């Protein structure tokens, strides 16, 4: 083991959330970074992340002590919208990324004046200002860790949230439909992707094929009797109701504080006195010497 | 048998001034002859502490029966070492007045070095009576036969006209079959050995994989009861489901191998031939296309006055090798 | 008059895996099981195409002259009837070879000029579509006697094997 | 329940002193033997008692993942007779062998490629590593979870049924 003192002296250790690998420093300093003569104007941006179970979106600012959330939507409050399964795919990231935004369209008072794009096509559209009045309130897209690959669900939540009426600045060649060799879109695919029609064709083709790997994967689909052309229409009917009943509640929680609290700590454990320790050295010198 | 001793005391090639390189290109002369057949060797004293211009020999002279290479200057057994399943059909070796022969593991080892061995210098090492019977078959195999001979040829007759109907038109699968004469059809996936003679290396039978009613390939039930057959409509839908072959049997008769026999519950009587099939063209409904392909048909017909009803219709998809048949 | 079923599919499943269980039993005491699973009354057995008429004798020809191997499975068939009591499978069997130099009654080849077994020696294999015509009574457990048709035949064989046919 | 020390990577590995048609025709019996093509490497620097100058080819290499990684284990254990002898063994619990004239794997006796030799190298671990291999919030193994030399030796042992001698 190299445990020497000189090398343990001489070490520097890194920052806290790089020890533990969560925040880039470089992409976090250039992205937090404000004009000076913007004096106190806060750069807001779009946090999205993906766990294995869940989408995060948030709004967040940056102070001196430590960062303030505006708004912010989980993938988990899709069922009091529509979508109970496949919390994690490109449709729900479309729809959280919808919420989120007309959730903060609404908290500041912007949403009756942009509106967003309703009769979604799949096309390239930013939100354009008006030509009296305010102009819209923007964001900034932060990705953290997790690499850019055309066909991402971090561009899926991106045109959701575009869509929903945010100003988001942003190009299109990230999205699923892109091509390469012609450097154009198909936009067929996005509409495809925004109604999820990838997760049917692969139902409708294992439902051709092999049934047990069909009764394995999509037993959820089966025992909820939802056909597989119903999609598009709950798909649809999320978006109206994401921008019908835009507004958060709670959960309602019965684990209050002090009954969790008192519940956790009987359950967790605690430390030891010093007095404590020194009658165990003692107890281990007694023990070592006879 | 070709004697390779003594080279160096030969005034034909003494005074030709040239050693090792030129056995180990001596070596392919010697295989690409392919006229002048030598089984055995005799190399006594080649000047060699090693052997590695005789390392491809046992490459090139794979037929090997015996070799006679006493009065040796050899010290270890590891530039034998590369000899296992190598001339491991030759059945007699010495090498004495040597310290590679000399040695404590020349009674160990040298049954590893040749298997096959029914001597070992000048005795027995092995009970060489009957490992003729052991470490090979112990009787032939028939490339044709049935439970008599009028039997094989009416199963012969019927079955080349039967592989001459389907080559030139099986149209009339539904005149051929009854009510209750079905099929069944299946394909073979995996492979044998890959040293087989000119063996297909995978089923290139790609359009005709949907309707193979096989047990273990597919996992489901009503896959296989859609693939599986019917009366003469699906019957007919499997006689187009694959690519249409001309025989390959009256080119190769002897690998096209038929036994036979007959079936004492209904008073009909079985053949299962089989042969390659070859197709040029397809099916025409809807990598893609076939390979070098065999086919087996197991029949039980059951004769009348005017001709023959089948009872069950085979396909079997294979990977076409050699046959069996030949000696 | 007749239909396609599951059961004639699961039959030649569990056929082709009974038939390669029982022919990879390579002790001598169950070579009488052989012939009671197939037709002990009347079949017509013709094993890598001999003239063969019943199954004991050949059976302990096996167990005498034959040691074990490996049968890869990879395709069957399914052909059933009405009022004939048929069911026609063909188990595609690639099967290995034993290099043990004898049968299956752990010889030792060395001729004795004066315990535990080696290691599982195997050879290449060879391709058949070993035919079965049985009955199709089993759908409840009822396999006694009803092999009609036991044929053996081969495709393709490796010149690496030990044993030449 | 998760400690199960299966088989993470079987490597291949043909390396030629020469830079001729050899490495050509290696690269074609790699691709040959596993059902993946291969790749070639330069030379870090030059050595000139191998004859080797850097940045040219002298070797060629292909990993191989799931189950033809134990299918070509066991044809090199059937050349290898099923024996290791104690070294071949690493601490951090990998372990490998050579195998000369490799017309025994199933490669024909062709002589416009000829002989050849090969080196395969196996690598173990257990299941839960992905966390050495991922991006965000990268970690190590605990000190019980890794794999050890006794813990390979006695595993696989007692499976293959093979023999590790002296």
């Amino acid at each position: 083991d190299a445990k020497s003192s000189a090398y343990s002296s001489r070490f520097q250790t890194p920052f806290r959330r790089r020890r533990e690998g969560k925040t880039d420093y470089y992409q976090r300093k250039r992205l937090v970074t404000q004009h000076k003569a913007k004096y106190n104007t806060p750069k807001y941006r779009l946090v999205v992340r993906f766990t294995n179970k869940d989408i995060i979106c948030q709004i967040i600012s940056s102070t001196i002590t430590g960062d303030v959330v505006l708004a912010a939507a989980y993938s988990h409050e899709l069922p009091r919208y529509g979508i109970t399964h496949g919390l994690t795919n490109w449709a729900a990231a479309y729809a959280t990324g919808l919420l989120i935004a007309r959730r903060t369209l609404q908290k500041l008072g912007l949403d009756e004046t942009y509106k967003g794009v309703e009769e979604v096509e799949g096309e390239y559209e930013l939100t354009e200002a008006v030509e009296d009045g305010p102009r819209p309130f923007k964001v900034f897209l932060d990705i953290g860790l997790q690499r850019t690959t055309t066909g991402a669900r971090v561009f899926g939540a991106l045109k959701g949230a575009s869509d929903g009426g945010l100003y988001v600045p942003h190009s299109e060649n990230r999205f699923p439909g892109w091509d390469f060799e012609t450097e154009e879109i198909d936009p067929e695919l996005l509409r495809s992707y925004i109604f999820g029609g990838h997760v049917s064709q692969y139902m409708e083709e294992l439902a051709d094929d092999d049934e047990e790997r069909f009764s394995e994967l999509f037993k959820g689909y089966l025992a909820d009797d939802i056909d597989a052309d119903s999609l598009e229409d709950i798909y649809t009917s999320a978006h109206e109701a994401i921008r019908a009943d835009p507004a958060f509640k709670p959960t309602e929680k019965k684990f209050t504080k002090e009954q969790y609290a008192a519940e956790s700590k009987k359950y967790r454990q605690t430390k030891l006195s010093k007095e404590e320790r020194a009658a165990r050295v003692a107890a281990k010198i007694a023990a070592l010497a006879g | 048998l070709l004697n390779l001793g003594a080279l160096h005391s030969d005034p034909e090639l003494i005074q030709k001034g040239v050693q090792s390189k030129m056995f180990p290109a001596m070596m392919k002369l010697a295989s690409t002859e392919k006229s002048l057949i030598v089984e055995s060797v005799n190399l006594a004293d080649n000047q060699l502490k090693d052997i590695s211009a005789i390392s491809t020999l046992a490459q090139t002279f794979p037929n090997l029966k015996n070799l006679c290479l006493a009065n040796n200057q050899i010290f270890r057994f590891r530039s034998l070492e590369v000899w296992k399943n190598k001339f491991k059909d030759l059945r007699e070796l010495l090498m004495t007045n040597n310290p590679i022969t000399t040695d404590k593991l020349y009674r160990t080892e040298m049954l590893r070095l040749f298997p096959k061995l029914v001597v070992l210098d000048n005795v027995i090492v092995r009970d060489e009576q009957k490992l003729q019977t052991v470490y090979s078959l112990p009787m032939k195999i028939q490339q044709f036969f049935f439970e008599n001979d009028a039997l094989g040829q009416s199963s012969t007759d019927f079955a080349t006209n039967f592989l001459n109907l389907w080559d030139n038109n099986r149209e009339q699968l539904l005149n051929l079959y009854s009510p209750q004469s079905q099929f069944s059809v299946s394909v073979d996936s995996t492979i044998p050995p890959s040293t087989v003679t000119d063996s297909d290396q995978t089923p290139a039978f790609g359009y005709y994989m949907s309707s193979s009613r096989n047990i273990s390939k597919v996992s489901s039930e009503k896959s296989i009861q859609q693939r599986l057959s019917i009366g003469q409509e699906s019957i007919n839908s499997i006689f187009k489901t694959l690519p249409k072959t001309k025989h390959h049997l009256q080119e190769q008769p002897n690998e096209y191998s038929m036994e036979t026999i007959s079936y004492p519950q209904i008073n009909g009587f079985v053949i299962t031939l089989h042969g390659f099939f070859e197709e040029t063209g397809k099916p025409e409904l809807e990598n893609n296309k076939l390979s070098k392909k065999s086919f087996d048909r197991t029949w039980v017909i059951v004769p009348m006055n005017n001709s023959v009803i089948i009872a069950s219709d085979l396909l079997t998809v294979r990977a076409y090798s050699t046959g069996a048949w030949k000696t | 008059m007749v239909m396609n079923d599951a059961n004639q599919a699961q039959i030649t499943a569990t056929f082709t895996k009974k038939i390669l269980a029982h022919l990879d039993d390579p002790d001598s005491n169950k070579l009488a099981q052989f012939v009671q699973l197939f037709n002990p009354n009347n079949c017509r057995i013709i094993f890598n195409a001999t003239p063969f008429a019943q199954a004991t004798v050949f059976l302990q020809m096996w167990q005498n002259q034959v040691v074990q191997t490996q049968h890869a499975l990879t395709g069957v068939d399914y052909h059933a009837i009405p009022g004939s009591g048929t069911l026609i499978c063909n188990v595609n069997c690639k099967v290995r070879f034993d290099e043990s130099g004898r049968d299956k009654m752990g010889q030792d080849a060395t001729v004795p000029i004066q315990m535990n077994k080696p290691r599982p020696l195997w050879g290449p294999y060879f391709g058949i579509s070993l035919q079965l015509i049985i009955d199709d009574r089993i759908f409840r457990n009822d396999f006694n006697g009803v092999i009609s048709g036991f044929n053996y035949n081969m495709v393709y064989k490796p010149e690496d094997s030990l044993l030449k046919i | 329940p998760m400690r199960d020390l299966k088989i993470e990577k079987l490597v291949l590995n043909i390396s030629v002193g020469e830079s001729g048609d050899r490495l050509t025709r290696a690269s074609k019996v790699l691709e040959q033997l596993s059902g993946q093509t291969p790749v070639q490497s330069k030379a870090r620097y030059t050595v000139r008692t191998f004859g080797i100058r850097r940045n040219e080819k002298i070797a060629v290499h292909v990993t191989v993942r799931g189950p033809k990684a134990e299918e070509i284990l066991e044809r090199g254990l059937k050349v290898k007779e099923y024996q290791l002898r104690d070294r071949n063994f690493s601490a951090t619990g990998n372990f490998g062998f050579g195998i000369d004239e490799h017309i025994d794997l199933g490669i024909k006796y062709d002589p416009s490629i000829g002989i050849f030799g090969m080196d395969f190298y196996v690598v173990m671990n257990r299941p839960g590593a992905r966390v050495t291999r991922r991006k965000r919030c990268k970690g190590t193994v605990g000190n019980s979870h890794k794999t050890t030399k006794e813990d390979t030796v006695s595993w696989f042992k007692q499976k293959y049924d093979a023999d590790v001698l002296d």
